[PDB]
């Protein structure tokens, strides 16, 4: 079998400007087999309303997934991505980085 | 369009 | 440019629990228009695209007939699979399928393909001439003498250089007012220190459809390719893309770096500095 790694980013749709709505993004992509949990965090808390996309793959079989939820930011508020999947010993955390 | 036909491997 | 119908077909089996997951989706050039889900009491082909609200009632019956029955030998498939590699019942196998067909911005078919994979391998594919299959070990070569066999590719040539093409026109014409736009990248530099003497340069690329887009770093004009680092270009979200491409620069030097943004949408090379 073949087992990939998935990679994640975080970004929102739009640039960050306090007090504005946006979308947080969680795009987590080449990873097999297709199981996998991927959660969005407010200040290290579950959010609950998250979307994704449907199910795909690319060019060499592997899958990818877009988890998404609406948000404000604020210079208060930080946000991170935490996903799961087999060829991870522990749950995968990454962090949004709006000034990046 | 998906095709209708749709084999057994 | 050039134009495209692809779908993607995932079926995964989860033994113990039941049936088998399967997921059809479909794009023309970079949006998703249709997707079939099966893990629902009653599932059916459904638009994810809104010019596709103008087909006539009749389709999304007809390709969610399909969907089932082609859910169905992908059943079959799996457990067949079991018996070529000789596997337990006990896991859980993913086997898939890819195809599509490609034409001209004048609406001329010229690329054809068809291919299939056990649990993330390439298991077999149609060859480029639509006619032979490339079988990847022993086991899919089962599945190539049975095929031939059976003359399958001419049922997959047919679909693929008639069918497919027929529709991709239809769906190009139907959903104009957007398909054939081309939004151009917004872009922007951002300033990170890296180190003491240091510092990493970054060429932002969002809101553009369509995905192929070009971030090059330049230093007085010669490229940095071997010393840029992007990121792989992810979905807005929107039906629009974003990619970033940077440069760690020695400090003080930024006005020698430059950075080229190509895209269909852009009239001319947009190019930027920090």
């Amino acid at each position: 079998m073949i087992q990939r790694t998935p990679k994640i980013q975080v970004y929102s749709r739009h640039p960050a400007e306090n007090g504005k709505s946006n979308f947080l993004n969680c795009y987590v992509s080449g990873f097999h087999p297709s199981d996998i949990e991927v959660d969005l965090l407010k200040n290290g808390e579950r959010i609950e309303k998250v979307e994704h996309s449907d199910l795909s793959f690319s060019k060499d079989w592997s899958f990818y997934l877009l988890y998404y939820t609406e948000f404000t930011p604020t210079e208060k508020d930080e946000y991170a991505c935490r996903v799961n999947h087999v060829t991870l010993s522990q749950p995968k955390i990454v962090k949004w980085d709006r000034d990046m | 369009f998906v095709p209708f036909n749709s084999p057994n491997i | 440019g050039s134009h495209s119908m692809r779908y993607f077909y995932t079926s995964v089996s989860r033994p113990g629990l039941g049936e088998p997951r399967f997921i059809i989706v479909g794009y023309v050039d970079d949006t998703q228009f249709v997707r079939f889900d099966s893990d629902a009491a009653s599932p059916r082909m459904e638009q994810r695209a809104p010019w596709m609200g103008q087909v006539e009632p009749e389709y999304w019956d007809q390709q969610t007939q399909i969907a089932k029955d082609t859910a169905q030998t992908f059943r079959v498939n799996l457990n067949t699979a079991l018996r070529y590699y000789n596997q337990s019942a006990a896991g859980s196998h993913t086997f898939q399928t890819m195809f599509g067909c490609e034409v001209w911005a004048d609406g001329r078919f010229f690329h054809g393909y068809r291919q299939y994979a056990y649990d993330g391998a390439d298991y077999i594919a149609l060859n480029e001439d639509l006619r032979s299959w490339t079988a990847a070990d022993t086991a899919a070569q089962n599945t190539q003498r049975k095929w031939e066999a059976a003359g399958e590719a001419e049922r997959h040539r047919a679909y693929l250089e008639r069918e497919c093409v027929e529709w991709l026109r239809r769906y190009l014409e139907m959903g104009k007012e957007t398909l054939q736009r081309a939004d151009p990248p917004k872009a922007h530099v951002t300033h990170h220190p890296a180190s003491d003497r240091e510092a990493t340069l970054r060429c932002w690329a969002l809101g553009f459809y369509p995905a192929e887009i070009s971030l090059t770093w330049q230093r007085d004009g010669e490229d940095q390719t071997q010393d840029t680092e992007l990121v792989e270009t992810r979905p807005g979200g929107d039906g629009t893309f974003q990619k970033w491409a940077a440069v760690v620069v020695p400090s003080g030097e930024e006005q020698r770096y430059t950075c080229r943004v190509q895209h269909e949408g852009l009239p001319e090379p947009l190019t930027l500095t920090w």
